[PDB]
């Protein structure tokens, strides 16, 4: 059995500028099978109000999801996406890098 | 959404008949023909979904999707082919839309016609007089009665298998005093040479 | 095995009475259907069941309900019969649904007649008429005729019995009955049948001929208030012996 | 118009974790979800407002019944696969069916299955046969190819019905599907030059880097086209700078029949 680990990309809806409201996106894709856990982090703390698209299907049989939350970026606040999947022994954290 | 097929067709034993079906439906996922003998259940005959002709024994089924048209072709007709034939189409939502059916009537080939009207023996338990018109060629039609106290049944094809012999007949009866076999079938056009045995 | 088994074959009902039609299939099919068939029109779906555990309305659901009791069985319920529900009901099944090419497998049909008043229900009179001697001398064949007359509704099965065994060769029974008063909507019916044998067979005095009509009519729980006999389900017959 | 497609996916899971559906089926037009069904809701529901507004309740009701049956068929098929593979545990079964209406008016049609996310059976609607990837599939191939009428049914569905549905849904969704939002494109330094585009629709775009007027696909890092969350998309591509020679670099972006060049000074 071949299991595929998720690719994980963290980015803002629009080019970020401090003090300007935005959306922080975490797009998790290419994974198989479909069970997956995704959190958005602010300074290492889980964000509560986080929405996500329904599970989506790719032609190559893998799955993808978009997780997002509204936010206003500041110089000091650090954001990340934490993902767990059967292919990961530990949760993987990808920091937002602007 | 409409299916159309003729109500009735009549052909001769041994010949070929084409039963047509046209349809106008909301999408198309295939066309079925079923056979339904009188009083019995429909049974599946054929399915077409691409264009062209498909053969199964003595039956073939044709489809033209652009004409919205199919026929069921019966070759070498046998008496057992007498039945209704139902056309049905699956639409875009897989709903089956049914045609009203074509009743196929088969005329037997009567090799040695011997048309005759016979008086059956009275039953001591009935007040009816009973006449049998029999052995006439299949082109003869039997008209229903025009006297309301006379009952005339349509022709029926009987098969005497051990003798490989088929015959048409119709029955007339009445309890009226003026009923006689010599006049029972007066409303039908019967063969000039019909045999009427003496009273 | 058995295919699609539905019951009952025939049923008379009074307006307002309740009725359940049973259907079972033993073909491990997933989809089941109830249709009605009426003269002059194509089959109309009443209710269907695409899979075990789900059912939905067809084109004519009003006055009916269904139960997909399990994977094998799909029953049809008439809670309060109406005259418009007089019809022939067919249960059918298919392996799946929502696939193009799979065909339907039909049950034998259930003929229901719903009447405002059961006083229109009559069994047949049955009479047998022996062959014409002129036929025998002209053709060397002998045609017996059976008449089943005066019955209503058209729920009958006629059979011929020669020497105590049912026969079919040499028989022709009218495919449709004759309305005795064709201008009346509830006309009683007549049905004729013929049995033709060789003259030698008819002339054996040991040969015996019977015409038997099974009539499907009323049962114990139907209420009867007429002066004549209750027209229950019953067999009416008449016989003839060969003549040396 | 541009190329468009309609696709329906199914996912079956043999031993799902508590709460997780054993069956899901989702339709798409292009990248847009249009329909959803699963074994928990047991209802087919719209996933785009322009589907809800244009398909009457009898459509959803009827396909709800069909999907309840397709759900059961899927469970039976997966049960049969996992027994013939002799597999324990939870395994997946997937199906994808659909069609494309290409810009030039030609069409494609496809139907395929996967077990545990790997190709299992692939339909060829021209030779009317199934390609099996192993001997479990080969057994299924023989049974399905034995039902010749079903192969013809699927060819007609893919070539005629599916294209008809696609055109109907494209008209429903035309204000979404047939619009164009041009990209906003910028270059920055991070040494590598990044070319970044955002706010565009449809998601199909081509970004690349040219050095002295020649493309160099092997030296370019292509970023994925990604959803921004608002219906538009973003993408990027980067190239590293040669500090030993002067070279003219330029970002080239092609979107919906428009080409853009950003020359780096
Ligand atoms: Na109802």
């Amino acid at each position: 059995m071949i299991q595929r680990t998720p690719k994980i990309q963290v980015y803002s809806r629009h080019p970020a500028e401090n003090g300007k409201s935005n959306f922080l996106n975490c797009y998790v894709s290419g994974f198989h099978p479909s069970d997956i856990e995704v959190d958005l982090l602010k300074n290492g703390e889980r964000i509560e109000k986080v929405e996500h698209s329904d599970l989506s299907f790719s032609k190559d049989w893998s799955f993808y999801l978009l997780y997002y939350t509204e936010f206003t970026p500041t110089e000091k606040d650090e954001y990340a996406c934490r993902v767990n999947h059967v292919t990961l022994s530990q949760p993987k954290i990808v920091k937002w890098d602007r | 959404q409409n299916i159309d097929q003729p109500t009735e067709m009549t052909a001769t034993e041994g010949a070929i008949v084409q039963i047509n079906c046209t349809y106008q439906t909301s999408g198309f996922n295939g066309l079925f023909w079923y056979q339904q003998h009188a009083g019995e259940a429909p049974t599946f005959l054929s399915y077409n979904v691409l264009d062209g002709l498909e053969e199964k024994g003595r039956f073939s089924s044709f489809l033209s999707r652009s004409k919205g048209y199919s026929y069921l072709l019966l070759k070498e007709l046998q008496m057992k082919d007498s039945a209704s034939y139902l056309c049905a189409v699956k639409d875009s939502n897989y709903q089956l839309i049914w045609g009203a059916g074509t009743k196929l009537i088969i005329k037997p080939d009567i090799q040695n016609p011997d048309p005759a009207v016979y008086q059956l023996r009275d039953s001591k338990s009935s007040d009816k007089s009973v006449c049998l018109f029999t052995d006439f060629d299949s082109q003869t039609n039997v008209s229903q009665s025009k006297d309301s106290d006379v009952y005339i049944t349509d022709k029926c094809v009987l098969d005497m298998r051990s003798m490989d012999f088929k015959s048409n007949s119709a029955v007339a009866w009445s309890n009226k005093s003026d009923f006689a076999c010599a006049n029972a079938f007066n409303n039908s056009i019967i063969p000039e040479d019909t045999f009427f045995p003496s009273p | 095995n058995a295919g699609v088994t539905q019951t009952p074959k025939f049923q008379v009902l009074k307006t307002g009475q309740s009725m359940t039609l049973q259907c079972a299939q033993d073909m491990n099919h997933n989809s089941m259907y109830w249709y009605r068939q009426d003269p002059g029109m194509g089959l109309r779906l009443i209710y269907y069941s695409a899979s075990e555990g789900t059912t939905d309305k067809g084109e004519v659901p009003n006055g009916y309900n269904v139960s997909r009791l399990n994977k094998r069985e799909f029953s049809l319920r008439l809670e309060s019969a109406a005259p418009s529900q007089t019809s022939v009901y067919f249960c059918a099944s298919s392996v799946w649904t929502g696939e193009g090419s799979g065909e339907l497998f039909f049950g034998e049909g259930s003929r229901l007649t719903v009447l405002e008043d059961l006083k229109n229900v009559f069994p047949p009179e049955v009479a047998v008429f022996e062959p014409s001697e002129a036929e025998i001398s002209h053709t060397q064949k002998a045609t017996l005729v059976c008449l089943a007359t005066g019955f209503y509704p058209d729920h009958v099965e006629l059979s011929w019995w020669v020497n105590g065994k049912e026969v079919h060769s040499g028989v022709c029974t009218d495919p449709q009955p004759l309305k005795e008063q064709p201008a009346l909507n509830d006309s009683r019916y007549a049905l004729s049948s013929r049995l033709r044998v060789s003259a030698t067979f008819w002339q054996n005095p040991r040969n015996h001929f019977r015409c038997q009509v099974q009539f499907y009519g009323l049962s114990e729980n139907d209420e009867w208030t007429q002066d004549r006999a209750k027209p229950v389900t019953q067999i009416v017959s008449a016989e003839a012996w060969g003549r040396a | 118009m541009r190329t468009h497609s309609l696709r329906y996916f199914r996912l079956g899971v043999s031993d799902p974790i508590h709460g997780v559906p054993e069956f899901i089926s989702v339709g798409y037009v292009d990248s847009h979800p249009i329909t959803t069904y699963d074994s928990v809701t047991r209802q087919k529901e719209p996933r785009a407002p322009w589907m809800a507004e244009n398909l009457a309740p009898d459509h959803w009701e009827r396909y709800t019944q069909l999907l309840r049956g397709w759900q059961q068929m899927f469970k039976v098929e997966l049960k049969r696969l996992q027994r013939h593979y002799n597999h324990s545990g939870s395994h997946t079964y997937q199906r994808m069916i659909g069609c494309e209406l290409l810009e030039d008016g030609s069409t494609t049609g496809f139907l395929q299955y996967a077990y545990d996310g790997q190709d299992f059976l692939i339909f060829n609607k021209d030779t009317l046969s199934w390609l099996a990837v192993d001997n479990v599939a080969h057994t299924i191939k023989q049974a399905w190819e034995a039902n010749q009428h079903e192969l013809l049914y699927q060819k007609n569905w893919l070539e005629e019905e599916c294209i008809a549905w696609l055109k109907r849904f494209l008209e429903y969704g035309k204000d979404t599907l047939q619009r164009t939002e041009p990209p906003l494109v910028r270059v920055n330094r991070k040494t590598a030059l990044f070319c970044k585009a955002h706010g565009f629709y449809p998601p199909e775009i081509y970004m690349t880097w040219m050095k002295n007027g020649e493309e160099i696909v092997q030296e370019i890092d292509y970023g994925d086209i990604l959803p921004s969350g608002d219906g538009t998309y973003q993408a990027w591509a980067s190239i590293e700078l040669d500090p030993q020679s002067s070279n003219l670099y330029s970002c080239h972006v092609e979107h919906s029949g428009v080409h853009m060049v950003l020359q780096v000074p």
